[PDB]
RNA sequence: AAAUCCAGGUACGGGUGAAGACACCCGUUAGGCGCAACGGGACGGAAAGACCCCGUGAAGCUUUACUGUAGCUUAAUAUUG
RNA sequence: UUGUGGUAGACGAGCGUUGUAUUGGAGUUGAAGUCAAAGCGUGAGCAUUGGUGGAUCCAAUACAAGUGAGAAUGCCGGCAUGAGUAACGCUUGGGAGUGAGAAUCUCCCAAACCGAUUGACUAAGGUUUCCUGGACCAGGGUCGUCCUUCCAGGGUUAGUCUGGACCUAAGCUGAGGCUGAAAAGCGUAGGCGAUGGACAACAGGUUAAUAUUCCUGUACUUACAGUUAGACUGAUGGAGUG
RNA sequence: GGGUAGGUGGUAAGAACCUCAGAUCCGGAGAUUUCCGAAUGGAGCAAUCCGGUAGUUGGAAACAGCUAUCAUUAAUUGAUGAAUAAAUAGUCAAUUAAAGCAAUACGUGGUGAAGUGAAACAUCUCAGUAGCCACAGGAAAAGAAAACGAAUGUGAUUCCGUGUGUAGUGGCGAGCGAAAGCGGAACAGGCCAAACUUAUCAUUAGAUAGGGGUUGUAGGGCUUGCAAUGUGGACUUGAAAACGAUAGAAGAAGCUGUUGGAAAGCAGCGCGCAAAAGGGUGAUAGCCCCGUAUUUGAAAUUGUUUUCAUACCUAGCGAGAUCCCUGAGUAGCUCGGAAAACGUUAUUUUGAGUGAAUCUGCCCAGACCAUUGGGUAAGCCUAAAUACUAAUUAGUGACCGAUAGCGAAACAGUACCGUGAGGGAAAGGUGAAAAGAACCCAGAGAUGGGAGUGAAAUAGAUUCUGAAACCAUAUGCCUACAACG
């Protein structure tokens, strides 16, 4: 599914409200993006994060 | 225990026969009823049914044979005392025998 | 068996009447009851008119009617040196 | 004294049903129900007697309601009218017999239609409707002693037939895996999936009902073991054929 | 274990047995438990088919009996091991858990309409309802203030009444509608991270296992002393006792006469009661029977509570130092949404982006700033009051009494309808006792008329009572020149 494999954070159902205050359910998606994550010099698997999860890795010095 | 047991003397105190004295030959307890032999003789119309090696005779008149009777109207004939009378019973156990046994409330008459 | 059936013992002419009468008014005619026929009438039977109108009814379709939206396209921003 | 027509409507006074609470009373010498009659009331309504019936019911004062049926092309059950009317959905005559009863059942002789079919073998489906004896509640558009109806008993025999233990087509399922708010969708290896491919039995007879299945006659195929003789055996893979 | 003298389940008679060495029956604990079904050796059109492996018994083997085992996923461990040296991916084996169902009911979370109302309709309402899905539990959820809020104030959460249809919020329209405070039900507060320290990891530890700590009238760590050996827990094992639950035992008191088929009704004379609740007995029984009030009893299983011991947790007030620690992609801010009564806004939450400080610190008191005051976010667990009843036991009803009450009083989710999901009926009463009509007559028989049983047969299996519509028979009256709500 459309989520982060670190965290479980995932779509946010909300309203699409537009002028006249029409109302559309619509979804948010989280930015999932593509990295590489090294674990003991090895198994560098290509785990899908969000761009948050992968900001607080980089603080982190690549720690998960 | 139970009032009423095979072949113990009994009476019948309502109905259309007062006084009968006879001896239960059988117990139903689930119908609550009692075969007693001489009363409540009733005469079923014996028809005729040729099916079998015993049925090929079935000799059957005018049979009458012993209806049961409701335990209720039956009471215990007391036979140890000089003068004969109906009442209730208890159920007292002895320590001779440890045995529950009935005996009559106005008299002291195992039985 | 069947649809039908408010209860019926259920004539014709002129008139009248919710405006085209077996039943009302005035006249005429007609013994009681069947059977075989043919359809004049009973505004005959079957279908809470499909035509028309009404309802601040429904549904389908159309468009430069209104408000939105899937999709398509453009830019900012993050992944991005 | 003035009044008393009346729809929509407003107001007032009452009847009746069921049950509960307090009092009293009746009832197998006959309660409720139920039918009939020549009674009483201003109205809802209320009694008396007799028949049937077989165990509950009544009066007063209050209280609580699933409390009042003529209509809704109202619901359910029964019964009329139409009406003994339309209809009874392609096939004749006679002789003998059974039987309480015969155009309708059994047998026989004809007769009339089918005859690229109303004939015979089976697939699918039906699921005992198949055979024997008995019956005539119901069903049979009439009748019935008779039936594909009902009752009782019985009937389906495979190494070779049709399918599995063999194989795959469309397609289905599908560990991992991919995708997706969830449920789930897609899909690899494997596994299923005939309407196809491969595989050894023919002729006759027999019971009321089964027969390449049972019986007779003559055969064939595949496994395993022992034995004789010969030969080096050669697949989960390659190739040809299929 | 209880308990007896009968029993072999109902439509059910008969045949044949069992049973007083204690049967049947009731209660506790066990044994066996075919196949399908989460189904799990493989498949499959459910209750079928086809197997592998390791044993053991027959055979000369194929083979055939009799046993046990063989699914998938996740976690742990061990072995083996690619591209590619090492190492992972992968493969195999062992152990431990998960699968599913239901209580037409309650809980939490995700997703989430429309009919309708606004007398149209789009904001709004309906409604965060129906439905769909995931996870439970015996309840769940919530929960110990970075709080309410305006005061010499209260001091976790939950539920009830009021505050009130109030403040407010609404195409300011239809509508929606709290949070304080007050009165009640119950009441409970605990524990980690970091400092600091110990031991070990090629100690590059930035990791593992311990001691120390859990805060707001700030707490803890650093150094230095006094007082302490207790009280209390949401806590482990045992032992003992009490109160129960699952069978039971005992349990008082009436005769006579009358109508009647039958007395228990009626009448006369009595009696018992901690029992006058109820059921049956040929009518309407306190004293006929079973029971009820009351007194009692458990071998075995199980529930609650109490006592004792035993683990685990649990402890005060000072001094100095002025040093260290107090939860970061976090709180804020911007862009789109939402939660709260609020139609987005101080407070709460988040899809994208950015991004702080460290007790002279940070957040809050409806924009915002200053003063004052309140509170300590970014970590966790938490009994009670609360929600519901498919089921077990007892009981109640100004609830129903075969068109009513559950659709279903009977064998009802049946018959039946539909390919399927699904839809879905009607039908109870003989008599006290079958004593269910032997026998005769007519008839082929069913059946009818007598006889017989019974109080009643016009109670006869068509079986309580039997209304009307409807169909026939008959006493009496009228009707064939007659226009008829
Ligand atoms: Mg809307
Ligand atoms: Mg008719
Ligand atoms: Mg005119
Ligand atoms: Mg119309
Ligand atoms: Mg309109
Ligand atoms: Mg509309
Ligand atoms: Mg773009
Ligand atoms: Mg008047
Ligand atoms: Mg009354
Ligand atoms: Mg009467
Ligand atoms: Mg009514
Ligand atoms: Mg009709
Ligand atoms: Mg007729
Ligand atoms: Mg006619
Ligand atoms: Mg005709
Ligand atoms: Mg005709
Ligand atoms: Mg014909
Ligand atoms: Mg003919
Ligand atoms: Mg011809
Ligand atoms: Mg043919
Ligand atoms: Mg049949
Ligand atoms: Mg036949
Ligand atoms: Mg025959
Ligand atoms: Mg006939
Ligand atoms: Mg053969
Ligand atoms: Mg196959
Ligand atoms: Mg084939
Ligand atoms: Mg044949
Ligand atoms: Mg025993
Ligand atoms: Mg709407
Ligand atoms: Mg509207
Ligand atoms: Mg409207
Ligand atoms: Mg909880
Ligand atoms: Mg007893
Ligand atoms: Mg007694
Ligand atoms: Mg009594
Ligand atoms: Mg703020
Ligand atoms: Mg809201
Ligand atoms: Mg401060
Ligand atoms: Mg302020
Ligand atoms: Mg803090
Ligand atoms: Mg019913
Ligand atoms: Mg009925
Ligand atoms: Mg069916
Ligand atoms: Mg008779
Ligand atoms: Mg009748
Ligand atoms: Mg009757
Ligand atoms: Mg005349
Ligand atoms: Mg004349
Ligand atoms: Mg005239
Ligand atoms: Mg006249």
């Amino acid at each position: 599914a459309k989520k982060d494999q670190l965290t479980l954070r995932g779509p946010l159902y909300g309203n699409n409200r537009s002028h006249s205050k029409t109302i559309t359910r619509r979804k948010w998606n989280v930015n999932l993006q593509p990295c590489k994550v090294k674990t003991a010099d090895g198994k560098t698997t290509r785990i899908l994060v969000s761009t948050r999860t992968l900001r607080t890795l980089k603080k982190h010095n690549r720690l998960s | 225990m139970q009032r009423i047991k095979k072949g113990d003397k009994v009476v019948v105190i309502t109905g259309k026969n007062k006084g009968g004295s006879g001896i239960v030959l059988k117990i139903m307890p689930a119908r609550q009823q009692a075969i007693v032999e001489g009363l409540n003789k009733v005469t079923r119309h014996k028809k005729k049914d040729q099916t079998t090696k015993r049925a090929a005779k079935q000799s059957t008149g005018k049979v009458q044979q012993e209806a049961p009777i409701f335990l209720s109207k039956l009471a215990l004939f007391d036979q140890k005392a000089k003068q004969q009378t109906i009442g209730k019973i208890k159920y007292v156990m002895d320590p001779k025998t440890n045995k529950k046994t009935r005996v009559f409330k106005k008299s002291n008459n195992t039985l």
